[PDB]
Parts: C-alpha cells; structure tokens; sequence
C-alpha cells in the first residue's frame, strides 16, 4: 500500500525542522532523488497515517508536493517529490525576499491557487495553507506540500486547537473555534497566506494574542492593507475573509485573478521600494 | 510540521 521498507530510503542532507518532525534530501531505491520528512513518535497513529496516505497519493497536480512512498510504522517517514529551495516562509524572510517584488509575489500566490484549486476540485480539504507548508523550486516555483497531516496530529493541546503548535493565527474562525475545516477555511488561510507574501513572511496580526485574534476577527476585525500593496489585492485578502465562509471565494477563481491581475486589474502597477 |  505504497508502504517501502525503511532500509530503501538513505537519508543523506537535513533540510530543515519544524515543530513535529524533519526533513531530509535523500535517495530512494539507490536511484532516485527525493525529500523523506520524518515524524517525532508519538504525533499520529500510523494506522489512521496509512490510511490517509492512499487519498495523499491520489493527488497528482504540478503544484501540489507529490507523495511517492511511506513507511507507516514509528517514526513515520513521508517520502517525497524533492524541492530544492526550501519552505516558502523562509524563502520570504531571507535573503531572495529582498528581491521579491509584487509581480513575483502574486504569481506565486497564483500557483499556490492552482494547486489548492485541484484540491478544491477533487473535494479535499488541506487544513493549514501557510508559507511555513508550502515549498519553493528553482525559478520560483511553488508547491503546496503537507496535504493530509494535520487532521492526524494528536498533540495534547494541538487537538484542542490551542498552545505553540496550533497555527490559530492563519486558522478560519469557524475552523480554529470549532473544528469546521472545509475547502473554505483552506480559502481563508489563503487570504493570510496573502498578507504573508505581500509583507515578506511577517506573523500575521502583528502584537496581537491569539485570544484577541479570535476575539477581534469575529466582531469584524481584518488585517488592513499593507504598505505598497495595491488595495485590489487587499480587497481579494478581504472576500478571503469572509464571516460566511460559503461566500468566500473559490481557489478556481483565486488561481484565475491572481494570473490575470496585471493586464485585467493593476496595469498602472509601478515598483516600490519593497513592492 | 518539517520546516518551524
């Protein structure tokens, strides 16, 4: 069931660690090249993992990080397509953001769409869209990875929707109060992603508490329009942020204005010193 | 989850 025995993958290259587990280059089979995330025991059951990895691989898109192997058994590997310029959040806050510009921003916020519009077509539901989950290649592509996981994760207060590892910052409200994870949630979490990229990998309500956050947004709060960013691309964050999430928008149509954004909406666009 |  796409399961490979453990000594088939060398791990040779750390690539980066995050708060439930590393990452590695590697060789699988003596052959191939790939990336292999390795799971700090103890965060899923590797029988729920197996059987959420046979709907992870189904999902074949250009945009999306494709699954190509796992072992199930403790700790969890999660064998990978391999990119080589790391996650899109440091990307931002390194030394490339500098030399980001809106142009390259929405382009890539547009092939982040492409592939959350494949997910949204096929009726799955990613959970938590954010740059820290999402990876970058060479000539600045961009790939959602990490599909499927975070429904798994047993983490005490992480179950609760709470503490250091729950990403309430870039959580829908219906989604991080209640549980309520949908394609709409994804769409919102988009909209933060947004923000994100337009302040070069910035925490989202900055100074603010979680609790305020949650408290704030649900009597209406949005986080405004950041420096040089054009107020149409604020306004799509806003529709993003929707209190009803059946009236945010669809990642279809995220993907077709973000591509078409220069020549259908911003034509007058002149760079800035940051954007 | 991998990468902070």
């Amino acid at each position: 069931a796409w399961e490979i025995p453990r000594e088939s993958l060398r791990l040779e290259v750390k690539l980066g660690q995050g708060c439930f587990g590393e990452v590695w280059m590697g060789t699988w089979n003596g052959t191939t090249r790939v990336a292999i995330k390795t799971l700090k025991p103890g965060t899923m059951s590797p029988e729920a993992f197996l059987q959420e990895a046979q709907v992870m691989k189904k999902l074949r898109h250009e945009k999306l990080v494709q699954l190509y192997a796992v072992v199930s058994e403790e700790p969890i590997y999660i064998v990978t397509e391999y990119m080589s310029k790391g996650s899109l959040l440091d990307f931002l806050k390194g030394e490339m953001g500098k030399y980001l510009r809106l142009p390259q921003l929405v382009d890539m916020a547009a092939q982040i769409a492409s592939g959350m519009a494949y997910v949204e077509r096929m009726n799955y539901v990613h959970r938590d869209l954010r740059a820290a989950n999402i990876l970058v290649g060479e000539n600045l592509v961009c790939k959602v990875a990490d599909f499927g996981l975070a429904r798994l994760i047993e983490d005490n207060e992480y179950t609760a929707r709470q503490g250091a590892k729950f990403p309430i910052k870039w959580t829908a409200p219906e989604a991080a109060l209640y549980g309520r994870f949908t394609i709409k949630s994804d769409v919102w979490s988009f909209g933060i992603l947004l923000t994100e990229l337009t302040t070069k990998g910035r925490v989202p309500y900055p100074g603010m508490v979680n609790r305020e956050v949650l408290d704030q947004v649900e009597r209406g709060y949005r986080m405004p329009c950041p420096p040089e960013c054009p107020e149409s691309l604020h306004d799509l964050m806003c529709q993003c942020w929707r209190k009803d999430p059946e009236e945010r928008p669809t990642f279809e149509y995220l993907q077709a204005f973000l591509e078409d954004y220069f020549t259908s909406t911003e034509p007058q666009y002149q760079p800035g010193e940051n954007l | 989850a991998f990468x902070a």
